[PDB]
RNA sequence: AGGACCGAACCGACUAAUGUUGAAAAAUUAGCGGAUGACUUGUGGCUGGGGGUGAAAGGCCAAUCAAACCGGGAGAUAGCU
RNA sequence: ACACAGGUGGUCAGGUAGAGAAUACCAAGGCGCUUGAGAGAACUCGGGUGAAGGAACUAGGCAAAAUGGUGCCGUAACUUC
RNA sequence: AAUUCCUUGUCGGGUAAGUUCCGACCUGCACGAAUGGCGUAAUGAUGGCCAGGCUGUCUCCACCCGAGACUCAGUGAAAU
RNA sequence: CGAUGUCGGCUCAUCACAUCCUGGGGCUGAAGUAGGUCCCAAGGGUAUGGCUGUUCGCCAUUUAAAGUGGUACGCGAGCUGGGUUUAGAACGUCGUGAGACAGUUCGGUCCCUAUCUGCCGUGGGCGCUGGAGAACUGAGGGGGGCUGCUCCUAGUACGAGAGGACCGGAGUGGACGCAUCACUGGUGUUCGGGUUGUCAUGCCAAUGGCACUGCCCGGUAGCUAAAUGCGGAAGAGAUAAGUGCUGAAAGCAUCUAAGCACGAAACUUGCCCCGAGAUGAGUUCUCCCUGACCCUUUAAGGGUCCUGAAGGAACGUUGAAGACGACGACGUUGAUAGGCCGGGUGUGUAAGCGCAGCGAUGCGUUGAGCUAACCGGUACUAAUGAACCGUGAGGCUUAACCU
């Protein structure tokens, strides 16, 4: 709609970077514990939905003390405040759920377009 | 309190700096017309006959014209009224009217929910349908016993059967707002609202506030 | 139930659906004139406009495309050569609809869907 | 599923009332040419209100 | 999250897989968050542990494949359901060692002392 | 080699659903058992009702069986309706 | 009884994939099943797919879901070998 | 116990929990030796119990695909 | 007895109070906490499994509580068919035997297209006194009415200690209900892709058909819970049990005879929904019609000419409206639907060519083609001008005002 989106359009944050499912993704998000607050570090591969507009998913799998975490985040929220590209890979899908189920098999590398 | 008339646009996410992510609905609403003032010597009650819209003059007839054209003309989509208790109104339409929802903090919002049309008995109430494998011929999300054999005889009036569902008045109460905005023409409340995008609502303030 | 859903059944499966489509939108590419009940020829408009779109710009790879939708190299050969070229200078709105009397088997709302412009 | 007693022919035709038919009140002549026509309809003259659309 | 559910168990003395067979609190609570405590019988249980095979006691649960759902809108959600040995007098675990990621939202009681062990929240 | 194994035609009929004024006066669908044998099938013949035939259930003997059908004694008898 | 989803003996037997007369698509050949047209409610019939749990259902794992081929490795209590 | 009325006998196993199951004891209301007793590999669309896999059986239902139901034109029954 | 289907379970309930919880009180051998017993109160709430066909009962683990009873021991033209109660077969017992048992064991066909009442939803006619469009008042009627844990007050009162409050506030849950799709997800046989067998498009390439959508991998809009917001109170009036003030008959006493004052989730309201067929048919605001005659009983009409108003309807394009009606948007003074253009979204680098490699295949073009029901515009197509219904100033009697 014309007015929808209007107050979406200063909810957006402009510096969310270019990414695409494959890729092993960095993001920091702050975790609050009393008055004082922190940045906790979340690394690993994406499987993420294109954007619906300020709602927007990026969801990541990493395993870490031998249990699978997957955890989405909203790329437009201010908890989240940092998100790195490290690895940049490539797979042919859009989503990775059947390659999430495996373990210790690792996503490729590729130089462009990636 | 008099509770102005709006129009649903849709749902949208808020952030705050917290970073809460209320949900928000957005209620168009336009500068309200008063069109006609009751009070008790013309019938005894009081209210504001108030109108909100534009029509296209070619679908407005003549009845609903010429009471647009007395006390202050407006041509709109229709006329709804809002009891009034502790004030009193002019009968010229407001200027801005999101105004007075902008000091208030809990709304009461009224609006036809969808329809959902004939719905059976476990759509419309919360009914549990009969197993579906060990035998069960003919009967699975099939109405029950709606009756106690002879001695009632009869059905009782609040038995509920399938019927329609949707397309009534519903109120949800004690809503939220989040903020006004008259440049924006706007009121955004908390959460889920009734009706289909496109309907007519009726926000309040709240009673039980 | 359904709200904002499109497309007709008109009691068929889909598969009978899309070879019913794909000859009525033959049948009126080629005599540019077919009688047909209402229904199915507001979906035959609703296929046989984009059809027609496709054939405004010539590649080979329309021209698979409309082969792969509509299926017989003739209609793509009129198609492409002489429908299209004709509705170059047109913005959408390639087909028109006249209702007719009820066809005397069955009461069915029937009627002529025709292309806007007519090679006869 | 059955009846135990006969419906009377009052209540036949009162069950009867609500099914009579309707006439259409209204035949357009069409510009062109002086035939009555249903409305939005080929006047099966080949024409519709401006000309002869279909030739049969 | 719910009666018959085997789940894994995340610390030391608790051993191997348990079934919860009574989700507590509430009259008819059908399912069982993060932070909620169950009712367990032990299903399977190693040799050395002070646990043994078919005995009653409680857990909180600390992992769910549903997840738990921030307030942002997101969610972090696991592979695997897993539960926190909990002695059924006092609600302290038995266990002394807490393996495997363990989430945020039970900072209440005695889960904080739970938190203290566990290696990632 | 095999009253051997798996499995189609063929014979059968354990389960569930549908039908129950049916598509069908015993069936359709999805599974199911036997499948070189005490098998299954075509054509013809024989056994006739206190009789036949029965790997035996009161089973079968023309949609009928603890006594077939058709005609006769016959308008049996009915302290019952 | 019927222009009836049932029953009826024998013969021939093309291709690709396949052990095959299974099965999938097809040659020769034959059909579209003697009411259609709309719309896309509850409810019923036949199916498809389901977050988390996995028989807690129930008289009962009834029904569904699962399993399935070929080659090789490997294979227990018991036994009339 | 295909046989036990008292009887859900008592003890042990399995389960958080077991009138069924399995192993025992023998107080056999009212087992028993070709009216056959006890055991038994293989077999069974056989009866009872348990475990794994699997799942809409279930918690708790949600959507979708078709055939009716609904509307229109034609023909047009039934028990009562 | 020319037929009233039998235990239990599933689905759905409704009623009584002889009340399980929650609400209020009296006594207590009631210190507190927790009880015991009795009175008032029916507003809401009142487990899940193991065993067994079981009702019941035992057992596990919950809960504030896991109430007692009526309704053909509620409900089989709503379901099941385990139990019982047909025909087979067997055990123990009885009988010489045919057979038999409230014994025991394996197997055993549950039909119906709703006429009337009754409910659940929707229309058509007429009425309401001239005819239309809306907006309301509220006589009534329905829905809702549950409650745990923690923290403060407060380790206060009480209590030797142990323990541990009344009253009043504040959060956070459990079941229930309404709504909705912004999020998390499901479905998404109408979008994209991968791939097996075969057939065709003359063959390579590229595609289409069929095999459950052939099998899968994702997924738009919509529908949806498992997701997300909100909600059952605050507060009034009159009370039940109770507790009282003043006060006599009866110089005292006494809650009562007069007068007065508190008191519960019960009653009447307060909240949400229907609602003037509320025939007692209500109110307010606006719009529209004020011409000629003819005959006739003249408790009054009928007919003819002219004119058809406001508005409704019919038809079409349609809808987050819908079985059909109905309700809502639009009809060229036009964004009502289809197409078109632009975006979005979803798949994931189309086709064509060229390069590399023996080839399978990879790379460049290139986040490329395709894109649904989405969003923003745009008259390209279909919404024709007529035509139909509805008229011509709206009865009598009485009372007030003007004349």
């Amino acid at each position: 709609s014309n007015i929808i989106k209007q107050l979406e359009q200063e909810q957006m944050k402009q510096d969310v970077p270019s990414f695409r499912p494959g890729d092993t993704v960095e993001v920091k998000v702050w975790v609050v514990e009393g008055s004082k607050k922190r940045l906790q570090a979340f690394e690993g591969v994406v499987i993420a939905i294109r954007n619906r507009g300020l709602h927007s998913a990026f969801t990541v799998r990493k395993i870490s003390n031998g249990e699978g975490v997957e955890r989405v985040f909203q790329t437009h929220s201010p908890v989240v405040d940092s998100i790195s590209v490290k690895r940049r890979g490539a797979v042919r899908k859009a989503k990775l759920y059947y390659l999430r189920e495996r373990t210790g098999k690792a996503a490729r590398i590729k130089e462009r377009l990636n | 309190m008099i509770g102005l008339v709006g129009k649903k646009v849709g749902m949208t996410r808020i952030f705050t700096e917290d970073g809460v992510s209320i949900p928000v609905t957005v209620i168009e609403v336009e500068a309200n017309r008063v069109t006609q003032v009751k009070d008790l010597a013309n019938d005894g009650y009081r209210a504001i006959q108030v109108t909100t819209g534009a029509k296209k003059a070619n679908r407005v007839t003549k009845p609903e014209a010429g009471h647009f054209a007395k006390a202050g003309v407006e041509a709109g989509r229709g006329l709804w009224e809002f009891r009034l208790a502790e004030g009193e109104e002019f009968t010229v339409g407001q200027s801005i009217s999101v105004e007075l929802f902008a000091d208030v903090k809990k709304v009461d919002v009224t609006g036809t929910s969808k329809g959902k049309g004939f719905a059976g008995t476990v759509k419309r109430w919360n009914f549990r349908t009969q197993d579906a494998t060990h035998g069960n011929s003919l009967s699975h999300r099939v109405p029950g016993s709606i009756g106690q054999n002879q001695t009632p005889g009869k059905v009782f009036k609040g038995k509920k059967m399938a019927g329609q569902m949707g397309n009534e008045r519903v109120t949800v109460q004690s809503l939220d707002v989040v903020r006004v905005d008259a440049e924006r023409n706007l009121l955004l409340v908390k959460g889920a609202v009734p009706g289909a995008t496109g309907s007519d609502l009726i926000v309040k303030p709240a009673v039980k506030a | 139930m359904r709200h904002r859903k499109s497309g007709r059944q008109l009691n068929r499966n889909s598969s009978h659906r899309q070879a019913m489509f794909r000859n009525m939108a033959g049948s009126l590419v080629r005599h540019e004139i077919i009688k047909t009940t209402l229904p199915k020829a507001k979906e035959l408009r609703r296929v046989v406009e984009p059809l027609i779109t496709l054939a405004k710009t010539d590649s080979v790879a329309n021209r698979r495309l409309a082969f792969a939708r509509t299926r017989d190299n003739e209609i793509v050969a009129k198609l492409f050569n002489e429908l299209g070229p004709r509705f170059a200078s047109r913005a959408g709105g390639y087909t028109r609809i006249l209702k007719c009397g009820f066809r005397a088997g069955d009461n069915a709302p029937m009627a002529y869907i025709e292309l806007v412009d007519r090679s006869e | 599923a059955v009846q135990q007693n006969k419906p009377t022919r009052s209540k036949r035709g009162m069950r009867r009332s609500h099914d009579a038919l309707t006439a259409v009140t209204s035949l357009s002549v069409d510009k062109t040419s002086g035939e009555k026509h249903l409305r939005h309809h080929i006047t099966a003259d080949g024409y519709y209100r401006g000309r002869k659309v279909i030739a049969k | 999250i719910q009666e018959q559910t085997m789940l894994n168990v995340a610390d030391n003395s608790g051993a191997r897989r348990v079934m919860c067979i009574k989700v507590l609190g509430g009259s008819h609570r059908r399912y069982a968050g993060v932070g909620d405590i169950i009712k367990i019988t032990i299903k399977e249980a190693i040799p050395r542990g002070k646990v043994k095979k078919g005995d009653v006691l409680k857990a909180v649960v600390v992992r769910t494949k549903k997840g738990v759902r921030r307030p942002d809108g997101s969610v972090i959600r696991f592979d695997g359901n897993a539960c926190v040995l909990l002695n059924n007098n006092s609600e302290q675990p038995i266990g002394t060692r807490i393996f495997g990621p363990v989430t945020r939202e039970l900072r209440s009681e005695k889960f904080m002392k739970i938190i203290s062990l566990a290696p990632e929240v």
